[PDB]
């Protein structure tokens, strides 16, 4: 499923991401745009055998188990397939754990490079939330 | 990829200080963690101090807390290990490690969490 910007903003708001760990809602929408282009089925294989899954491109080396990654730790205690669902619940709950790891949203490369320090509120403007 | 070069190793008397440098080449802000590991003679390699470059947060193994300080110069892809008040137990080959992927903090001092390594520098107390 490919979310619309405001459709995702609304869903993320319902999931309680607004100001989660101090990150306003726009940060999350912006992160999803650059990580997966709002695509819940996005996947990216890495040179270390791991794979990034879902709308927030969560890595199988640490957060979810896809049973094909060397040195996996499944800290979110979920199968990576749950991160490919049209229902973002699993991605959101894991993202909440990741952003609470100790280094904020910096864990998302796309967020660091295209969202951090920008006017992220722009990402929820017009959404009538 | 990332190349890691260490420098600053050598002899130091117990109680003295030494500063190690780790210079990375092959990327800049894609590097996530820059970390120092060490391997004492006849022992297994252990994480000593880790630094997450995008926040400057640091993580230390208990035996060096308060004595060693890891810092960086993000612009130059440099990581430094200031070893203050060294002890005989600190004798070892110090090696720099790095990753271009996020690593949960709880595993930031584990060697298996790193994808790039320097060649090591000897420190003798």
């Amino acid at each position: 499923k490919v979310f619309g910007r405001c459709e995702l903003a609304a869903a993320m708001k319902r999931h309680g991401l607004d100001n989660y760990r101090g990150y306003s809602l726009g940060n999350w929408v912006c992160a999803a745009k650059f990580e997966s282009n709002f695509n819940t089925q996005a996947t990216n294989r890495n040179t270390d055998g791991s794979t990034d899954y879902g709308i927030l491109q969560i890595n199988s080396r640490w957060w979810c188990n896809d049973g094909r990654t060397p040195g996996s730790r499944n800290l979110c205690n979920i199968p990576c397939s749950a991160l490919l669902s049209s229902d973002i619940t699993a991605s959101v709950n894991c993202a909440k754990k990741i952003v609470s790891d100790g280094n904020g949203m910096n864990a998302w490369v796309a967020w660091r490079n295209r969202c951090k320090g920008t006017d992220v509120q722009a990402w929820i403007r017009g959404c009538r939330l | 990829d990332v190349q890691l070069v260490e420098s600053g190793g050598g002899s130091v008397q117990a109680g003295g200080s030494l500063r190690l440098s780790c210079a990375a080449s092959g990327s800049t802000d894609s590097i996530e963690y820059m970390t120092w590991f060490r391997q004492a003679p006849g022992k297994a390699r252990e994480g000593v101090a880790a630094l997450y470059t995008h926040t400057g947060n640091t993580y230390y193994t208990d035996s060096v807390k308060g004595r060693f300080t890891i810092s960086q110069d993000k612009a130059k892809n440099m990581a430094y290990l200031r070893m203050d008040s060294v002890k005989s137990e600190d004798t070892a080959i110090y090696t720099c490690g790095a990753t271009r992927k996020y690593v949960p903090v709880r595993f930031a001092l584990d060697q298996s969490s790193y994808d790039y390594w320097g060649q090591g520098t000897q420190v003798t107390v």
